[PDB]
RNA sequence: UUCAAAUGAGAACUUUGAAGACUGAAGUGGGGAAAGGUUCCACGUCAACAGCAGUUGGACGUGGGUUAGUCGAUCCUAAGA
């Protein structure tokens, strides 16, 4: 996840099973005010679903990654 | 510590909902933070506070 | 007493009338036992080159007369057995016959 | 089979989450009866039959 | 040549450090004290510009003769309960305020870097040159100035228990420097502690510092260090990196404990003496018998003293680590901060899975083996001209550097630098507290220093985890500020200076760089009795010279 | 042969004479598992005696 | 099947190297369908098992990993229900 974040500027989150692509897009936009180029999801065998979010060239995931708290 | 209903119930809808949203953001940040260490006793107070706020809103 | 005395070995002496499947292992065992009897040690090591030479003709076609040399070496420290130690090494010759045991001076 | 239905995959996920030995700190309580969990299962021996 | 080279390098490092410290002191005085030029700035930016200035002044020395130079210790500008190593970063002000929004009663200014008056700020610094290091530390106190007189000298002397503790630290430093100086050919010690037949070991210094602490009614935090320094090893790693051949004396809570004939109850309770072997640590374990001072080497003297506020009875002062997760508890004076100093253990060799991680790992490999800050790495670090485009480029690089550092921490290729807070616990709680086991064997921290080298409490067999748990499970828990200072000592020879006898050079010391704040009070090494040895020692250190003494001090240098 | 006189001085690097032998490895290898992740067995009990 | 080296308290069997071999492309390979369901892989570890030993594992303990407007279901219908 960290390697992809550094390379492709793609964030990765863990989402509830109920949500879908549109819900993820609306949530990220309304909570971070960031433009999302692409969104994808994948339910891991553990039981929850994670998601990959590709932003625009106008934004860098490093800023939000440092600001949220996890490094 | 935490929040108690007998003094929490003395507010209107707007500010109480705003406080609920702020503490939801706080709990989301705490959930992000708890990835590293396995034990964090502070989240119990957060859960009880959010439950109390939601219940008083409903009532 | 580090010595080096190139001997000669014929396989036909000790490989006669043995199973085709184990010709090479029998050759290996006979070679190590021959070194043991003609040196008087406890630890014997073979050479990868000698293994190549013995297997090279075939698994069931080992050549009879092979030339080998035996070197005594002092064992390293913390060796509870003894300083005695034998190491074998092959050497090819134009003709199998016409050669006998020869001690070679250290150089 | 890479074609399981969502409920089947959920069942398998719950089985995988369940598949673990006992946490060590359990034995440190007072008046304990748990010795080793008998619900542990492995694919080689037991088959859950969905 | 060796003596000349050593003296030149040490003098260069010491003068550079003194110049940096005087510059920082003048800068902070101009910003806050003296003239209120409304140019008030916080701690991180001052630390960064100080580091850049030090790097610029270091770039002009040995740039070609050798290929090894650096800043041994980052310029820590710390406040109050901080033990040391606290270096905030400019980008982390928002993060720290967000973390500390839960409670910022007595430390809001401390975390925001805008010190309130009377904060007892401390500056520590360290510079490395070709494997040799020199360190420096002192303190300053600021409070509102008079406006009637433009000279801006506020009421002269200042009052306070913390100020008295700082004065105790100053006089202790003076005494230890004097006794260390009286270790050369002038064998005649200026005291009844020897002078004709004595090896000058650590016992005398222990007695002297204990007497000074008792006289000033201020405790000593167990962080002191009187250690000879060989190249590449100076104790700057505290206890993270194992030191073996060290011949020095350190202060621990296990020390200074009540003796078998201390005329105190101490609740002995016939507790069995700990015959269990100490954990295998490659240390000499305070060889308190052999401390004969010999020439040809260098030494570091670092004294930190903990003040004693209103406490009902005597207790114990120790150090508590600080986390950065806010998930522990809530207190009126709980501090949350992320340490910024990190070191790499070259013993472990491993590769990681990030291009940025690889790049920064190789860069820090090129960098010397000493504690460093993330901001210490910058292709634009020297700051030729002051502006904000360079600052923002530095931050945009620091983001990726922080990510790679987090990757390094996630793998096992670094060690966090602990941040300690001096906290006091009465002996009664420890004496009457539960002791389930005589050992800890935690084996779950990062690495190394599991029992703190020597056991934290060989007497009574108390472990570190239990000690800290008991400490946080208290009711008074009075916090004690620490006054810290340090300096370097170099011995000399007739060959070193044929002009005079073998002398002693004090590096990062002297009044010209360690003038204390105007402080006057009482309860200061009371006269009469047998305590007069210290007063006699100070008078003799003042009057030793017939017409010139064998002690010299370095001096700073102008900017241009 | 003398051309190889380039890495001859490179064996010396300094830096505590290459960190002063292998001492951090012994303490760092004591952990049952590596990396920074939550262990449901190790993290359950803090005290080493327990 | 053979020898050497290394690890390792301890090597006919663990790893590598040096040889000999066989499967001989309707294979002991490369993919998959039913089924199997975390066994894939990484790290520390071998009392229990791999009828023999195991320093090794499809074993033990902790974790990582499956990204679909174009691939299949979801759309339609047969014998049927």
């Amino acid at each position: 996840a960290m390697k992809k974040v550094e390379d492709g500027n793609i964030l990765v989150f863990q989402v509830s099973m109920k949500a879908n692509k549109y819900q993820i897009k609306k949530a990220v936009k309304e909570l971070y005010e960031v433009d999302v180029l692409k969104v994808n999801t994948l339910v891991r065998p553990n039981g929850t679903k994670k998601a990959y979010v590709r932003l625009t060239a106008d934004y860098d995931a490093l800023d939000i990654a440092n600001r949220i708290g996890y490094i | 510590a935490g929040v108690k209903a007998y003094e929490l119930r003395t507010k209107s809808k707007e500010q109480l909902a705003s406080q609920l949203v702020d503490l939801k953001k706080e709990l989301a940040e705490l959930k992000v933070q708890k990835l590293s260490r396995p034990s964090l006793p502070k989240i119990k107070t957060v859960r009880k506070s959010i439950a109390c706020v939601l219940t008083v809103i409903n009532e | 007493d580090v010595v080096t005395r190139e001997y000669t070995i014929n396989l036909h002496k000790r490989l006669h009338g043995v199973s085709f499947k184990k010709r090479a292992p029998r050759a290996v065992k006979e070679i190590k036992k021959f070194a043991k009897l003609h040196m008087g040690t406890d630890d014997v090591r073979l050479a990868p080159e000698l293994n190549q030479a013995i297997w090279k003709r075939g698994v069931k076609g080992v050549e009879y007369r092979l030339r080998l040399r035996i070197s005594r070496k002092r064992n390293e420290e913390e060796d509870a057995k003894n300083p005695l130690f034998s190491y074998v090494e092959p050497v090819l010759v134009a003709s199998a016959k016409g050669l006998q045991t020869v001690v070679v001076e250290e150089d | 089979a890479a074609q399981k239905s969502f409920r089947i995959k959920q069942k398998m996920a719950k089985a995988k989450k369940q598949n673990r030995p006992l946490p060590q700190w359990i034995r440190l309580r007072t008046n304990n009866t748990i010795r080793y969990n008998a619900k542990r299962r492995n694919w080689r021996r037991t088959k859950m039959n969905i | 040549i060796l003596q000349e080279s050593v003296l030149n390098k040490y003098r260069t490092a010491g003068q550079i450090a003194q110049t940096a410290l005087k510059y920082v002191t003048s800068l902070i005085n101009d910003s806050y004290h003296s003239k209120t030029t409304q140019r008030q700035l916080t701690v991180p930016e001052l630390c960064l510009l100080t580091d850049s200035f030090i790097l610029t002044r270091l770039e002009q020395y040995y740039k070609n003769k050798v290929n090894e130079r650096g800043i041994a210790i980052p310029t820590t500008i710390d406040i109050d309960q901080i033990s040391g190593g606290w270096c905030p970063e400019i980008d982390d002000t928002q993060n720290l305020l967000n973390w500390n929004k839960g409670k910022d009663s007595t430390f809001a200014s401390s975390v925001t870097g805008t010190l309130r008056p009377g904060d007892l700020v401390k500056i520590t610094l360290g510079v490395h040159i070709d494997g040799y290091t020199s360190e420096v530390s002192h303190t300053m106190v600021i409070y509102p100035v008079d406006e009637t007189k433009p000279i801006l000298q506020p009421t002269g002397p200042l009052l306070g228990g913390k100020a008295d503790a700082v004065a105790a630290a100053h006089i202790a430093m003076e005494t230890v420097v004097a006794l260390l100086a009286c270790a050369l050919t002038p064998e005649k010690l200026p005291a009844s502690l020897g002078g004709t037949s004595s090896g000058i070991t650590g016992q005398l210094i222990r007695t002297i510092v204990d007497t000074i602490a008792r006289s000033y009614n201020c405790g000593v935090v167990p962080g002191s260090r009187v250690r000879r320094i060989r190249r590449f090893l100076a104790g700057q790693n505290e206890g993270i990196v194992a030191e073996r051949e060290y011949k020095g004396v350190v202060w621990t809570e296990s020390h200074q404990e009540a003796d078998l004939l201390s005329n105190t109850d101490a609740k002995d309770l016939t507790v069995v003496d700990r015959g269990q072997s100490t954990p295998f640590t490659n240390v000499s374990a305070i060889p308190s018998d052999d401390f004969v001072v010999q020439s040809g080497e260098v030494y570091l003297i670092d004294l930190k003293m903990a003040s004693l506020e209103h406490c009902t009875k005597k207790g114990l002062v120790t150090l508590e680590t600080v986390d950065s997760y806010t998930g522990k508890s809530h207190k009126a004076g709980e501090l949350i901060a992320r340490p910024g100093a990190y070191v790499r253990d070259f013993a472990q060799t491993h590769i990681l899975k990030l291009k940025t991680s690889r790049q920064l790992l190789t860069k820090i490999d090129k960098q010397g083996v000493y504690p460093f800050k993330l901001s210490h790495l910058s292709s634009n670090f020297p700051f030729v001209h002051e502006n904000e485009e360079e600052l923002q480029s530095l931050k945009k690089d620091l983001k990726s550097f922080r990510l790679g550092m987090s990757e390094i921490s996630n793998n096992y290729l670094c060690v966090e630098s602990p941040i300690q807070i001096a906290r006091w616990v009465p002996w009664d709680h420890i004496l009457k507290a539960t002791n389930p086991n005589g050992n800890l064997s935690y084996d779950a921290t990062s690495t190394l220093t599991l029992p703190g080298h020597e056991l934290p409490l060989p007497k009574l067999g108390v472990s570190a985890i239990k000690l800290k748990s008991l400490m946080n499970s208290t009711k008074e828990s009075i916090s004690l500020p620490v006054a810290r200072e340090c300096n370097t000592i170099v011995l000399c020879d007739s060959s070193v200076s044929t002009t005079d006898r073998p002398e002693l050079l004090r590096l990062t010391g002297g009044s010209k760089t360690c003038q204390p704040s105007w402080i006057h009070s009482q309860h200061e090494l009371n006269p009469q009795d047998s305590i007069v040895q210290g007063i006699f020692q100070l008078a003799t250190l003042a009057k030793d010279k017939r017409f010139g003494l064998l002690l010299k001090e370095t001096q700073p240098m102008k900017q241009k | 042969q003398n051309r190889a006189a380039r890495k001859n001085r490179y064996v010396e690097r300094g830096s505590d004479v290459v960190f002063g032998d292998q001492d951090a490895l012994t303490a760092s290898t004591e952990n049952g598992v590596k990396l920074r992740q939550t262990d449901r067995l190790l993290d359950g009990v803090a005290d080493g005696s327990m």
